[PDB]
């Protein structure tokens, strides 16, 4: 259903995008959002989908967007108007204070520390997978893996796990029980109690920093604390259990892609930066501040942009046949992470994710496909993903390490 | 390429950078951990703040005006030869260059 074009925006500017259900959603959720990048699509659309928005479409757009808070605002990043956290409506000066505070529990320093946990996390889910032949790697691994990284980061036990597996999910993708702010409030009532006791007894697991940090000059608030650790949790599962998703469905297409990383292990971390382009996943966006005039289209205060961060790696003046996967190309250009002072907090730890993931992975289980029989279903939105991935291996063909 | 990074404390690291690499990567890469680099190096945060050596400033560059911009808001004392090193991109002519890394990035 369209929403009346407004009377500021062109006719010829005019391309219905759904970014909820995109046309060509079987030929998979890249292809078809790749639809905005036809030559004859112009750079700037409006789409009457979803309330009417306009879509940047190629990543030079993308970035000066991203880079230009001030025009762009992050007050509204979601599409349609119609969700705390902390700190993605926020943008600087404010924001500062809270990713100074998410960078002592996710930043490089931490993630570098645990590469080990990691390693041993990825070995042990894989290896209780090896000897069955067959998995669905979106619930048996890539909802277990960043979970259980979580809990390790924040402290929790591992009894909690299908608790905040279920809240998860009723949030990432309703199972239709429940409504989205419901699922928020029973989040927010699992961590208020321990962010009360980390604050009255703090041990050093990611909660007790946070909880106890500081935040402009004064310590944060424990309803700061909750909403900062709600997205600490909910930012990294979700665009992680999809990403990996997408990730092995690719590789379970396409032995040769696969024989490479195994038969030379260190080209995996050039691997993962390619998946990332190619399987890039996340369309958010910015509300303008003030009526603004940027290439060509004069843009009213209030109108939401999307900017689909999937799309500058796939644009074709980026990169050379942005379709094909090449794990050896010159420049791999991408903004799956994200531009701008709001680029992704966990973009160390997604990547020391996906590189393990990988590399316990092929030395483990080289040859895997799809299960027979099955289609892959799609879902496109806000984090793109994949409902289920069954996957089958001969169990002989394995190796323990 | 060789870049050698000295903390507001004394302790020396020394780097061999790819060139094309930024100072910021090459740190954020290596275990550099004064350098933060939390934007990931479009100078949208100023967490990346060096000192350039003074033997190297006449051999750098010059800062752009994003760059600029994001240098008022850096939190260390701003000195005259302080630059955002994720804009700083090694090259054979870098081979050697000394930062300092201010005592904070946040
Ligand atoms: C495949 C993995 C991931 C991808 C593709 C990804 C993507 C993104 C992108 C594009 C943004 C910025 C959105 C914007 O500009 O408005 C973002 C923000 C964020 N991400 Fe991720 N992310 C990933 C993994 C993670 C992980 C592991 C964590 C750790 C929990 C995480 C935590 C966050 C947080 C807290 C934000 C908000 C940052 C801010 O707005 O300042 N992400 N992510
Ligand atoms: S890394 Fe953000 S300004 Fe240099």
């Amino acid at each position: 259903n369209l929403a009346p074009l407004p009377p500021h925006v062109p006719e010829h500017l005019v391309f219905d995008f759904d970014m909820y259900n995109p046309s060509n959603l079987s030929a998979g959720v890249q292809e078809a959002w790749a639809v905005l990048q036809e030559s004859n699509v112009p750079d700037l659309v409006w789409t009457r989908c979803n309330g009417g928005h306009w879509i940047a479409t190629r990543g030079q757009l993308i970035r000066e967007a991203y880079e230009d808070y001030r025009h762009f605002s992050s007050e509204c990043p979601f599409i349609p108007r119609e969700y705390d956290f902390i700190p993605t409506s926020m943008d600087p000066p404010e924001q500062r204070q809270f990713r100074a505070l998410a960078n002592q529990v996710v930043g490089m320093p931490v993630v570098d520390c645990l590469e080990n946990c990691i390693q041993e996390l990825a070995c042990s889910l894989i290896e209780s997978l090896r000897p069955q032949g067959q998995c669905n790697f979106t619930e048996d691994y890539a909802e277990p893996f960043p979970i259980r990284i979580f809990m390790l980061l924040a402290g929790l036990p591992e009894e909690d796990i299908p608790h905040l597996k279920y809240l998860t999910d009723q949030m990432t993708r309703p199972d239709g029980s429940m409504t989205f702010a419901e699922a928020k409030e029973a989040l927010y009532d699992y961590l208020i109690p321990i962010i009360e006791q980390r604050r009255q007894k703090p041990g050093t697991d990611a909660i007790s920093i946070v909880a106890n940090g500081q935040v402009n000059g004064r310590p944060i608030t424990s309803d700061e604390a909750k909403r900062m650790c709600g997205l600490l949790l909910v930012g990294g599962l979700d665009t992680v259990v999809n990403f990996l998703s997408f990730s092995m469905e690719f590789l379970a297409k396409s032995p040769e892609h696969r024989q490479e990383l195994i038969e030379r292990p260190e080209r995996i971390p050039a691997a993962c930066e390619e998946l990332l382009r190619r399987f890039s996943l996340v369309a958010d966006g910015r509300i303008l501040t003030s009526d603004y005039e940027f290439h060509g289209v004069q843009l009213k205060k209030g109108d939401q942009i999307l900017l689909p961060q999937m799309l500058s790696g796939l644009d074709e003046r980026e990169n050379a046949a942005p379709m094909h996967v090449d794990f050896s190309r010159q420049k791999v250009s991408h903004t799956t992470f994200g531009h701008g002072s709001h680029l992704c907090l966990g973009q160390h730890l997604a990547r020391r994710e996906i590189i393990v993931t990988l590399k316990e992975w092929l030395t483990r289980i080289p040859d895997f496909s799809i299960a027979p029989g099955a289609q892959i279903q799609h879902k496109s939105g806000i984090v793109s993903g994949v409902q289920a991935l069954p996957l089958v291996w001969d169990p002989a063909t394995t190796k323990a390490v | 390429s060789k870049v050698v990074y000295v903390s507001h404390d004394g302790t020396r690291r020394e780097l061999d950078v790819a060139d094309g690499v930024s100072l910021m990567q090459a740190a954020v890469s290596n275990g550099i951990y004064d350098i933060v680099g939390d934007c990931g190096g479009s100078a949208s945060c100023a967490t990346c703040h060096v000192y350039v050596n003074e033997a190297f400033t006449d051999k750098v560059p010059a800062a752009n005006e994003r760059e600029i911009g994001m240098l008022e808001s850096v939190t260390a004392e701003l000195k005259p030869n302080s630059r955002l090193c994720c804009q700083i991109i090694m090259t054979p002519e870098l081979d050697g260059i000394v930062v300092d890394v201010p005592d904070r990035q946040w």
